[PDB]
Formats: C-alpha cells, sequence, structure tokens
C-alpha cells in the first residue's frame, strides 16, 4: 500500500502546487496525509502586518484567521477526499524574533510584507523543530513517499518546511520530492539553493486528466479568504509539458556527491 | 528580504 505524507508549508500549498498529484494519488487508492506546518493557532494581539494581512483576507483584523484558514484547508481536503493534519508552528505574520521584534514588518504601498532582518540562529533552530514533528509523524504514518515543497519564492515558512523534511526523511530513510511552489514558480526563476549535501535529480513534469485538474481548482477555491488566476496557472503548466496535458512539476531530492 | 507581492 502506498501512503504519501504531503508536507505543506501553509494553509493551502500542497492544494495550489500540488492538487492535481494529491487527487491522482487519491484516485490510484493511495493513502494520502496532508500535513500543514505552519497552522498553528496564533494567539493575539496581532502585529500591524498581520492585522492587515486579515483585513486583505475579508476577516475583521482581531478575527481568528488561523482558525477560519484551517477550516477552509479541511474543506477542500475533504473535496479531494485526503486527510488532514494542521502543525503547531505559527505562520510568519504572528511570529517574534528573540530579541522581541515581530518578525515580519508592514510595508505600505502594495509590497504587504518583508522580513525583519535577524540572525541565522532563529531559522536553524526553526528547522531543528520541524524536523522534530516531521520525525514523529513518520513514525506514526510511516509514509512510503513524502512530497513537500521547493519554496521556489524564498518563503522562509516554505524553506524551514522544506530543509526540516529533506533532513527528516533522511534520517528516516523515506524517499522525499519537492513540488513546484505554485504560484511562485510563474514569476520566479524556479532556482533554489539546498542545504549543503543535498541536490536535486531530474524533474517530472506529471501528466493528469483533465478531471484531476478540474478536481484540484474545485479545492482551490474552498480558500475563499486568499482569493480577492486559475488562467495563469493553466498557462504555467501547459507551457511546461506542452502536447501535454495539465501537470505538476516535482523532483526527486537525493545526496550529492562527496557529502 | 522575502516580500509579498501579489504581482
Ligand atoms: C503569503 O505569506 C503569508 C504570511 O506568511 C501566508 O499566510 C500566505 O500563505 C502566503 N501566500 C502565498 O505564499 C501564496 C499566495 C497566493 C495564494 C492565492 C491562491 C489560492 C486562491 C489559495
Ligand atoms: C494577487 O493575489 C490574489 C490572491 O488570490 C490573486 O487572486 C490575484 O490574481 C493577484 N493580483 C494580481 C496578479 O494582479
Ligand atoms: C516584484 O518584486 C521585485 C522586488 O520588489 C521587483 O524588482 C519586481 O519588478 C516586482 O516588483
Amino acid at each position: 500500500a502506498t501512503r504519501l505524507l504531503a508536507i505543506s508549508p501553509h494553509l493551502d500549498d500542497a492544494v495550489l502546487s500540488f492538487g492535481a498529484g494529491l487527487a491522482q494519488a487519491a484516485q490510484d487508492g493511495a493513502n494520502v496525509l496532508v500535513y500543514t506546518v505552519f497552522a498553528g493557532a496564533a494567539q493575539p494581539p496581532y502585529s500591524p502586518a498581520a492585522q492587515r494581512m486579515h483585513t486583505i483576507w475579508g476577516l475583521a483584523p482581531d478575527d481568528d484567521a488561523v482558525l477560519y484558514r484551517r477550516k477552509e484547508d479541511i474543506a477542500a481536503l475533504d473535496h479531494l477526499r485526503v486527510a488532514h493534519r494542521h502543525g503547531r508552528f505559527l505562520d510568519s505574520i504572528y511570529r517574534k524574533l528573540p530579541d522581541g521584534r515581530w518578525l515580519t514588518a508592514h510595508v505600505e504601498g502594495r509590497q504587504k510584507l518583508a522580513v525583519n532582518d535577524h540572525s541565522p540562529d532563529s531559522d536553524h533552530d526553526l528547522v531543528g523543530e520541524v524536523a522534530d514533528d516531521i520525525r514523529s509523524i513518520i513514525d506514526e504514518f510511516d509514509p512510503t513517499l513524502v512530497v513537500t515543497c521547493a519554496a521556489i519564492g524564498e518563503h522562509p515558512d516554505n524553506e524551514a518546511t522544506r530543509d526540516a523534511a529533506l533532513f527528516a526523511t533522511h534520517e528516516k530513510n523515506v524517499p522525499v520530492r519537492l513540488w513546484e511552489d505554485l504560484p511562485y514558480a510563474v514569476f520566479k526563476s524556479g532556482a533554489v539553493e539546498l542545504p549543503q549535501g543535498f541536490r536535486l535529480g531530474s524533474a517530472d513534469v506529471s501528466s493528469v486528466k483533465p478531471e484531476m485538474r478540474s478536481q484540484k481548482f474545485q479545492a482551490v477555491e474552498r480558500y475563499s479568504s486568499q482569493m480577492v488566476l486559475f488562467d495563469r496557472l493553466d498557462e504555467h503548466a501547459r507551457q511546461n509539458a506542452p502536447h501535454g496535458g495539465y501537470g505538476e512539476t516535482t523532483w526527486p531530492v537525493v545526496r550529492s556527491d562527496d557529502s | 528580504x522575502y516580500x509579498x507581492x501579489y504581482x
């Protein structure tokens, strides 16, 4: 039996990036679990940046935004008929730096967010924490395959998720693959810097039935808060394997020579 | 760096 563990950074990323792979796995009778790492329930007060994001998402600025998101995630994943697990790490907009500053600051005029300068110590400590949680889930669920994000777009939460997954899957002897982060891959290079000792294998551009694209995009629409689109995604996918259907690009990750 | 969007 095939047990697919998809490790999403935020509530929507696995469906947005890999919703057709999840839909295909489900269709094939695989046992599928989407664990979202940064699904921690944030406790107020919220930062100026979080409060702005919440209002952008159509919420009162002091509302329980993570609860709202978690319910959208359950709706989207039940549409795909796959399991969820909501992890305890706080989204970037809720995190504090060890000196008390918010991790992310609000920036005026469309830019939204930028991350505060800080020492790498706290980024490395976050990876080890996330890696401990992934190792426990690997022990419990016993996946035959783990898929997580490439962190195209360099979101710090996606980078932490990716790095933690690479360390945990290497220690546990479980194969791992990275998906192309959407929508970031539509407008970013695709080149990422993996932690020392890891490298990408050859890309696989999947070929999915139009039925699987429709089921993915229906599941995307359960994330109401995040929308205010599908055409862009379509053109990126067709642009990846032309003479081909919809598909998603993933890469295996292996150890580099001499590492 | 980081930075928001959508662009
Ligand atoms: C932006 O960063 C926030 C703070 O960390 C995260 O809450 C949020 O998930 C991040 N979003 C993205 O990386 C992609 C946004 C585009 C999503 C719209 C896709 C559909 C409608 C779900
Ligand atoms: C910005 O992101 C929103 C988030 O859903 C998206 O729907 C929209 O297409 C984006 N605006 C652009 C690309 O101008
Ligand atoms: C997206 O992000 C970068 C940095 O702000 C810009 O250089 C680019 O033109 C677009 O605004």
